[PDB]
């Protein structure tokens, strides 16, 4: 047989042609293992061979290094290790100028590249590697893939490893990142794929933040990014402003107000879905770091110390102009709707709650007014955001100030049960059960409790999601009985 | 084909399971 139209075929359209030489090319694995991989090494770099011969060409190679099961990986790991410093050497260089050539997309090159790459290093067989990825892209004379390629490469090498390894190797990856997302460069593609290689690679460099120097630049270069056009880099830009706001907290004091705030702010206002969840993470992600110090000073305020972090109280502040944007987003919820998908509609309720547990007794004031100013809307979409925020702003109050408020909206709440819209049931449901979880005693009440119970049993017999809500609440009820004694 | 990732996901005490909401989480 003559090697090029095989792996044509070795990925072929059909499934009997392709699973015949996916093996015939695999006996040559344990009875060839050298010798092959060679082979496609070169037949990946001339570009006049077809797509299919190439892409699938670092496709094998790629596919026999590494494993995506935690377990065999160590296994497919070692393989290419305990090998001939004879070939090694040789495929190495057939393909670190594969890049630049490769018509495709996600070129293959990046692939192989970064599948040996997790075990050329880690013990150290390929350090003139990092030095010839930065040439790539800190060199203006490079091709749209040239540099594109390249990237793509360096971010997989992350997504692969344990900090303990590349933790030393940062000023000079890093260095590279960067450069692929800077403003002047032309290519959106170059500067997307810079922005996802960050996303693997804040993970592993306290070192890097640590000094100012850096940091003050990163944080530039990332929020400049988020004023990018392509959406393809806005939503890259936001991930790693999420992930760092989760990973270094301490260090955002100079960057939240005079940049931060204004940009996560406007975002979470984005048309686009994937722009906006971004954004709703940011402040999500603040809430759940900051009521988590919230703890840190309690649990170290009672045995009487300083506390080792301390917050600086974001939340609080935006909290004025936060809600008043999760509130508006607690419509652009999904027609058909789907129960697991993540759109706005959820992340807004969840970081409404979140918020609601965070920043207490403050959010009451600034949700009432849309409950009250929404409670008969005509689009059933403004008004189940009515209730659904009532039931969020549930737990971290103090009771002492729910109890007074739900018994008001209580009966107007029932009549929402048969509400016209079926969305202002499900959600009308939902909350009567969080409301006897939550707030038992502010429930059992005559005035109301005749025309409650009488209420929830006709939930019974409706929807599953209802009737298995009117549980979560019949259920509460009663607990909230064996514990009266 | 498959590349790598898009990864952000998130929702905090229960996860990624969905429904309109959870349960409470308390201390001492």
């Amino acid at each position: 047989m003559e090697l090029i139209t095989i792996l044509e075929k070795t990925v072929s359209p059909d499934r009997l042609e392709l699973e015949a030489a996916q093996k015939f090319l695999e006996r040559a694995a344990v009875e060839n293992l050298p010798t092959f991989l060679v082979e496609l090494s070169r037949v990946l770099a001339n570009p006049g061979n077809s797509q299919v011969a190439r892409v699938a060409a670092g496709l094998q190679i790629k596919n026999s290094l590494t494993s995506k099961d935690p377990d065999i990986k160590a296994q497919y790991q070692q393989r290419w290790l305990a090998i001939d410093a004879n070939a090694r050497r040789e495929v190495k260089n057939y393909v670190l100028q594969t890049l630049g050539t490769e018509t495709y997309r996600p070129s293959s090159a990046s692939q192989c590249v970064a599948g040996i790459a997790c075990a050329e290093i880690p013990v150290n067989q390929w350090p003139e590697l990092i030095p010839q990825l930065v040439a790539n892209v800190t060199n203006p004379n490079s091709t749209e893939h040239m540099k594109e390629s390249t990237l793509e490469a360096i971010g997989y090498i992350c997504q692969d490893i344990d900090p303990e390894q590349l933790q030393d190797k940062s000023n000079e990856i890093l260095t590279a990142i960067i450069q692929g997302m800077r403003k002047e460069e032309p290519s959106n593609n170059v500067k997307l794929a810079a922005t996802n290689a960050l996303l693997n690679s804040l993970e592993f460099t306290k070192a890097n933040f640590d000094k100012e120097s850096e940091r003050h630049f990163i944080m530039q270069v990332v929020c400049e990014a988020t004023q990018c056009p392509d959406t393809r880099v806005r939503v890259a830009a936001l991930q790693n402003l999420v992930k760092i706001m989760s990973l270094y907290y301490q260090y955002m004091e100079t960057y939240m107000g005079p940049a931060l705030f204004a940009i996560t702010i406007e975002a979470m206002k984005s048309d686009i879905d994937e722009v906006a969840l971004q954004g709703i993470e940011f402040w999500s992600n603040v809430c759940d770091e900051e009521m988590d110090l919230a703890i840190e000073a309690s649990e170290a305020a009672e045995q009487g110390r300083p506390p080792e972090h301390t917050s600086k109280f974001y939340a609080k502040g935006a909290l004025q102009y936060l809600v008043p944007i999760l509130t508006q987003t607690l419509t652009k919820q999904d027609e058909n709707d789907d129960d697991d998908d993540w759109n706005p509609c959820k992340a807004a309720g969840v970081c409404l709650m979140l918020l609601a547990t965070c920043c207490e007794d403050d959010i009451v004031p600034h949700v009432l007014p849309f409950i009250k100013e929404h409670i008969k809307n005509p689009d059933w979409r403004y008004r189940d955001a009515a209730v659904m925020a009532f039931g969020c702003i549930l737990e971290g109050p103090e009771p002492s100030q729910l109890k007074p408020l739900v018994i008001q909206a209580m009966p107007t709440l029932i009549e929402l049960m048969k509400d016209p819209s079926v969305v202002v049931r499900d959600t009308a449901a939902w909350t009567v059960g969080r409301i006897c979880e939550l707030l038992p005693e502010a429930a059992i009440n005559d005035v109301y409790l005749a025309p409650l119970l009488q209420c929830l049993i006709e939930g019974l017999s409706a929807e599953p999601r209802v009737a298995s809500n009117v549980c979560w609440a019949f259920s509460s009820l009663a607990e909230a009985a064996y514990e009266a004694a | 084909y498959l590349t790598q990732e898009t990864n952000k996901v998130e929702t905090y005490k229960e996860q990624p399971l969905k429904t309109p909401g959870k349960k409470k989480k308390g201390k001492p």
